């Protein structure tokens, strides 16, 4: 059922070869780029914290703060410029061998169905696409990704590292479990609407003899039982995804606390510096979770050996109307948004318990009062996680509930005023589709707006209050800060122009396969273009993650120096502003598009009240 | 174990300088600060000053700034103390200790070194004079140390006392006590053996 | 500049019994934070070792016959059971205000109290100078031996180029 690793790639010639061996040596270099910016980040962190805890000594009684920061600038810019580089070329070169592959395989594909499985010529070859070209090279980078991460992690800190290891298993599991989930997704749901759609398309390309022998008040009984199973399925999706993604982020906080405190423990002790455990820490745990991350790609790569077996063998042988639509759900909406606004208050929560905790190390004190501050701030650590978890998973769960039962109401109605009555393509997907998306009018803007602000909104005020100039600064690139969040997202995701060539294949011999070929050079182009386009949108929206941190912390640098800010302000600034924006982007990825949404329910409404 | 070697004692001509050394072995060398205390003969010991381990900073007791300078080897985990314009008041032991960096001195110095004495003198190498109870008077010699013995170390009631400093040459005398004898010196400096017999 | 003084520069004790040593600093050395910062050490040709730290807590891998009191300008250090690898150089330091360290206080053992065998000596003549030995008790200089290891008296020496004993 699945063809060999190596006949995978029989159509790539040495140009193929050539990329795909040069995309892997730029995803290898793109991967260690994050660890080694974490051991860059614990340096200047111990940078700053001696020279914070010498100014706290000699009180009564930052001289080369600035000028030891411009070497720690150049070390982030040099970074951020090689994975701008590297990233570039990795994306770009993976997706031209892939998509230089998969139109040799779509013309050898038709001129064997020829020299003689319309599926197989559209979605299988999608399948193949899917599984040969981005995916490897994220497979790689994050293979590098945690070879480097752990690396760096037993070379700054072996003990550490340990006590990280004997947790990330669970992380990488609960990373791989995260990514599935998302990943399979859109499929689960259009498969829990299986049963029903099959009743609906038989009852709609049959509708005279269904309203001729007056069946209405029985066809509608049979969409009615298939459309609860449907709901049902919704429900317990809702369910086991939001608890699973709660349990992840549970883990991740848990993981601070944990580590957090092991840590404080060995720099209290004397034996390691809040620099080092920062290195160690961040280092291991990204590289345990880009691992778990890397497994979209396996599942994706034997989907793509198994769907070439089949082809290979034949190659060889108004807002206020529509919020209105799902009124008796209100009690779903307020514990949701109740649920949305602590969900989002969480990032800048985060951002102080960690700046404060931090900051317990830059000034000096009582190893007493030290100690038990750590303890204080580990614990808040795992607080953060517990009501991460409950508050994640009651977002998710009444949101998703709400929008099951209007997604099933509607469904109701709809198919309850066609009987009482526009082909049957355009009445299925409006069974389908149009019912199943009114809700990312509603439920989805509700809870992806009421997080962003609880968020981003709170992460800016507290910023102005603790640091004004450095949150002007960081505010100029906080769009592109967010909108790298939403590219990393959309990269991930792996997220119509053959459509016009599907007709000349639809059809059907020389002379048709000739006209196939010259059909599929626009789609080509377009895909080659867009090649290089992504990968140049990809590559600097990561590399603007990797300035923000020499402009942040060149002007913190600066400020402190200077006694306007402290090292903790600095801190609790760049958590705050700049990874709420990041937040903000990977949040706002999930968001589904409003101006559809609209359409999808004025079409409804419509034949709603018809 | 946590240890803080220092170098050995060390004599120095007037005016010159010296640079003693405090290697730190068994722990994490750049967490700490090493101060320097000096103490001179029965007078309590006195802060110098302390030098930071992990980037170099230091700071000096304003008495002794200028007149010392700290140094850090990174790479060998050492601190370096050295002198300018030794004068004879220099003549001390003297310490390093180590303060974490996390607590300042909200902490003891837990760990000292072993102490380095430093003496200061611009004498130069000189013999010894050596001129019931009996005794031998070793005056005027430099540098320490000075043997003596009574009868090649036969013999019990002895009674050797330290040397003193007396213009720039240090003197020592001994005591033997016996009811009713040689008396060896030697300064391995001036490669010196006097066996002097007591006579009434 | 905090100053400490330690009252008795010189404690005789006996094995076995009990000793304690005074500090009394030129200002409070209660902290703003409600800590205060005094420290005991011992010395004996080797490292000083720190004993209690912060007042009363003791260190690391210290007996529990060292214990520490004291409030403000006025803090004592007691050996409960004075054994023979305690005699030294005990003082005391401070860190509030900031470092100074007091004056030291030895260790010695106590004996019932002997006269000096004084004994005179004239110039030997192979030249002067005059010498004065003051064995075995409990233009001018003078030099003390420490206390006996085995007798325990001391011992002085006087050359020049009396006896006031009790
Ligand atoms: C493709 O899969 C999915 C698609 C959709 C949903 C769930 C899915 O999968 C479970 C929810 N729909 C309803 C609207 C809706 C409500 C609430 C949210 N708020 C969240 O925080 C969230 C919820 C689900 C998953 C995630 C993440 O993975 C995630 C990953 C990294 C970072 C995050 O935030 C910082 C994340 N935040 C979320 C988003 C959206 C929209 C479409
Ligand atoms: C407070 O500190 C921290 C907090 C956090 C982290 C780290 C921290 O400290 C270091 C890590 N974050 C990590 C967020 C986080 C989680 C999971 C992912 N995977 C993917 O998107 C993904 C991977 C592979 C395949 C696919 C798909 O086929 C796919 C298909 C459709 C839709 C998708 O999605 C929109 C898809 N997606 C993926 C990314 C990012 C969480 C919060
Ligand atoms: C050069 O920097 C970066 C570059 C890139 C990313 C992240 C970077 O920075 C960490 C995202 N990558 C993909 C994997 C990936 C996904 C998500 C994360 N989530 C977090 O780490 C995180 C989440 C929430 C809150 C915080 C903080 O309050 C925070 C505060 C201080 C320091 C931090 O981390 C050094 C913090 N982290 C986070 C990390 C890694 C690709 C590009």
């Amino acid at each position: 059922p699945t063809v060999s690793v190596f006949s995978m790639f029989r159509y790539s010639n040495w140009l193929d070869k050539l990329y795909m061996v040069v995309g892997t040596l730029a995803a290898i270099i793109h991967g260690a780029g994050l660890p080694l910016m974490m051991l860059v980040f614990g340096e200047m962190t111990d940078i700053f914290a001696n020279a914070g805890n010498l100014e706290d000594l000699m009180s009564n009684i930052f001289m080369n703060l600035e000028e030891d920061m411009t070497r720690y600038a150049y070390y982030y810019s040099g970074i951020g410029a090689g994975v701008l580089v590297a990233a570039y070329i990795q994306v770009s070169f993976w997706c031209l061998a892939a998509g230089r592959q998969i139109h040799k395989i779509r013309k050898q594909f038709f001129h064997a169905i020829m020299r003689q499985l319309n599926t197989r010529l559209t979605d299988d070859v999608s399948k193949i696409n899917e599984g040969i070209g981005d995916k490897i090279g994220m497979f790689f980078q994050s293979m590098a990704t945690f070879f480097t991460g752990f690396i760096v992690g037993f070379t700054r800190g072996w003990k550490l590292t340990l006590v990280i290891l004997a947790i990330s298993p669970v992380l990488g599991l609960s990373a791989a479990v995260w990514a599935k989930i998302l990943s399979s997704f859109t499929d689960k749901e259009l498969l829990a609407y299986a049963k029903a759609g099959a009743v609906a398309e038989e009852v709609l390309a049959a509708i005279r003899t269904v309203i001729a022998f007056g069946g209405q008040k029985k066809e509608l009984e049979r969409y009615n039982k298939n459309l609860e199973e449907a709901k049902r399925i919704g429900i317990k999706k809702a369910i086991t995804a939001n608890i699973s993604i709660g349990a992840a982020f549970l883990l991740i906080y848990a993981s601070y606390a944990l580590a957090f405190w092991y840590g404080t423990t060995l720099v209290l002790s004397g034996e390691y510096s809040i620099g080092q455990v920062l290195t160690v820490f961040f280092s291991v745990l990204i590289g345990a979770f880009s691992v778990g991350q890397a497994s979209p790609s396996i599942e994706a790569f034997a989907n793509a050996r198994g769907a070439a077996y089949e082809i290979f063998k034949i190659i060889d042988n108004s807002f206020w109307r529509i919020m209105k639509l799902n009124l008796t759900e209100w009690p779903y909406f307020v514990v949701g948004v109740f649920c949305a606004i602590i969900n989002g208050g969480l990032q800048p929560a985060f951002a102080i318990i960690f700046s404060k905790i931090i900051g317990v190390f830059t000034r000096i004190d009582d190893p007493e009062t030290k100690r038990q501050n750590s303890n204080l701030f580990s614990l808040l650590f795992l607080a953060l996680g517990i009501i991460s978890f409950i508050t994640f998973f009651l977002q998710g769960f009444t949101f998703g509930k709400a929008g099951e039962i209007l997604t099933k109401r509607l469904r109701y109605m709809v198919f309850r005023s066609m009987l009482r009555q526009n082909t049957t393509g355009a009445l299925t997907t409006r069974l389908a589709n149009d019912a199943a998306q009114v809700k990312g009018a509603i439920g989805s803007r509700l809870a992806v707006i009421t997080q962003n602000i609880a968020n981003l909104g709170t992460g800016i005020i507290i910023s102005f209050i603790y640091g004004w100039q450095l949150t002007l600064l960081l505010l100029a690139i906080v769009p592109i800060i967010a909108i790298a969040g939403v590219v990393e997202m959309k990269m991930l995701s792996g997220q119509k122009e053959l459509e016009g060539s599907g007709k000349i294949a639809t059809e059907a011999e020389q002379k048709f396969e000739h006209m196939y070929a010259q059909s599929l050079q626009v789609p080509y182009r377009n895909s080659l273009r867009k090649a290089h386009i992504f990968g140049i949108t990809f590559s600097f929206t990561q590399a603007m993650m990797y300035f923000s941190y020499a402009g942040c912390f060149r002007f913190g640098a600066y400020l402190v120096a200077h006694k306007l800010m402290s090292f903790e302000d600095v801190l609790l600034v760049f958590s705050a502003v700049v990874f709420g924006a990041m937040a903000v982007g990977q949040v706002s990825s999930f968001a589904p598009d409003y101006a559809k949404a609209k359409i999808s329910a004025a079409h409804i409404i419509m034949i709603i009240e018809k | 174990e946590v240890q803080l070697q220092e170098s050995g004692p060390e004599l120095v001509k007037t005016g010159a300088s010296v640079k003693i050394s405090c290697k730190a072995s068994g722990y994490s060398f750049s967490n700490y600060y090493i101060h320097w205390v000096k103490q001179s003969h029965g007078k309590s010991l006195e802060w110098i000053g302390f030098i930071s381990c992990y980037n170099g900073a230091t700071f000096y007791n304003q008495k002794f700034k200028g007149k010392a300078t700290f140094t850090v080897d990174n790479s060998s985990s050492t601190a370096y103390m050295k002198f300018n314009s030794l004068t004879f008041e220099d003549s001390a032991v003297y310490y390093c200790a180590r303060l974490p960096i996390q607590f300042g001195n909200f902490y003891p110095m837990d760990y000292w070194g072993q102490g380095t004495t430093v003496t200061v003198s611009s004498a130069k190498t000189t013999a010894p004079s050596v001129y019931v109870t009996l005794g031998c008077l070793v005056k005027g010699y430099f540098p320490e140390p000075v043997t003596l013995t009574w009868n090649s170390g036969s013999l019990s009631g002895v009674h050797t006392f330290p040397a003193v400093l007396q213009s720039d040459l240090y003197t020592l005398s001994s005591s033997v006590t016996v009811t009713s004898i040689t008396c060896n010196v030697a300064h391995p400096a001036s490669s010196t053996k006097v066996d002097k017999k007591i006579e009434p | 500049q905090v100053v400490m003084t330690q009252s008795p520069l010189s404690l005789p004790v006996s094995l076995g019994d009990q000793a304690s040593i005074s500090c009394r600093s030129s200002q409070s050395l209660l902290h703003s934070n409600g800590n205060t910062y005094l420290h005991w050490y011992l010395q004996k040709g080797q490292s000083p070792k720190l004993l209690i730290y912060k007042v009363s807590n003791r260190f690391s891998g210290v007996p529990d016959r060292f214990s520490g009191s004291g409030s403000g300008t006025d803090f004592t250090l007691k050996i409960s059971r004075v054994e023979a690898e305690d005699l030294g150089v005990y003082f005391c330091s401070q860190s509030t205000h900031i470092w100074t360290f007091g004056g030291g206080t030895k260790l010695d053992i106590k004996r019932a109290d002997a006269a000096p065998t004084v004994s005179i000596f004239p110039p030997s003549s192979e030249q002067l100078s005059v010498v004065c030995f003051l064995n075995n008790f409990y233009g001018v200089l003078n030099s003390w031996t420490d206390q006996d290891s085995k007798d325990s008296t001391y011992s002085m020496s006087s050359t020049l180029t009396e006896a006031t004993h009790k």
